[PDB]
């Protein structure tokens, strides 16, 4: 029910619903992620890999135990995806929780 | 003696408050000590719970007569064990008791007394 | 503050020396089931980012 990407995307977005807000006005993308949770009526907001979207210290500073849009990376455009999902693997398992 | 004369004999209504039975505790341990009397339970003697209830069954009422006689020992648990010899005999002799808390003093109450522990 | 009366709590302490022994053995035995499906888990993401990446 939204996204945070390129424009040329965002408007591919929305070609079929879910409203696509172009990463043209955000780049670090932290105000437009903001503003549209704080609107709040959507149900997810994956944002791209401009920089990072990792870092939801302050996301979840503003939430502080929320049923709130889950924030979900996307990606950063289509030129290889190949180890992309060890990288996914790697990161999502030692940087959360569970160690090593 | 007095206070049973008192009530027994002109119909008073009195109130006995006695303070600090710890030190008449420590009198009757020093002398027993030196009369060498087979300590009973942690230093004190044997003959304590005798000597306690001889001094705390003097309070009470009679028929006929209209005078009363009720008391109020109080006594400082020496380390806030309840399981102490004093508060032990003491308990088993009297009938109720009021018990105070440090916890409750802590935190400025006024008068801190738990009332859980403390029954008539 | 004061440690608690002196006899017949060493009964109870003893016992609750055990009661804790068998709670970190119970933890334990139930973080093992945690990770079986924890596993279990982190290898679906694996088949789901790749149908992602497809479409």
């Amino acid at each position: 029910m939204a996204v945070i990407a390129d424009p040329e995307t965002a408007q591919g977005f929305r070609l079929a619903g879910l409203e696509g807000y172009g990463a043209s006005s955000a780049e670090e993308a932290q105000s437009l992620l903001e503003t549209l949770v704080e609107r709040g009526g959507y149900a997810l907001v994956a944002v791209d890999e401009a920089l990072l979207p990792d870092p939801e210290r302050a996301v979840e500073r503003l939430m502080r135990g929320r049923d709130l849009p889950v924030l979900l990376p996307i990606a950063g455009l289509k030129e290889a995806f190949q180890g992309h999902d060890v990288e996914g693997y790697m990161r999502e398992l030692v940087r959360k929780t569970i160690g090593f | 003696t007095v206070a049973e004369y008192l009530a027994f004999e002109h119909d008073y209504h009195v109130l006995v408050i006695l303070t600090d039975m710890t030190n008449y505790c420590e009198a009757l341990r020093e002398i027993g000590a030196a009369r060498e009397e087979i300590p009973g339970r942690r230093g004190y003697p044997g003959y304590m719970y005798t000597d306690l209830a001889t001094i705390y069954e003097r309070a009470g009422v009679v028929e006929g007569k209209k005078g009363s006689v009720t008391q109020i020992p109080i006594l400082s648990m020496p380390d806030d064990d309840r399981t102490h010899p004093i508060p032990d005999l003491t308990g088993y002799i009297t009938e109720g008791q009021i018990q105070l808390s440090r916890e409750l003093h802590r935190k400025g109450i006024y008068p801190p007394i738990d009332p859980l522990p403390s029954l008539s | 503050s004061q440690v608690s009366p002196t006899r017949m709590n060493l009964l109870q302490r003893r016992g609750q020396l055990r009661l804790a022994q068998k709670g970190v053995d119970l933890l334990k035995k139930k973080r093992d089931a945690l990770v079986a499906e924890f596993f279990g888990l982190v290898r679906e993401a694996m088949e789901a980012r790749k149908a992602l990446d497809q479409a």
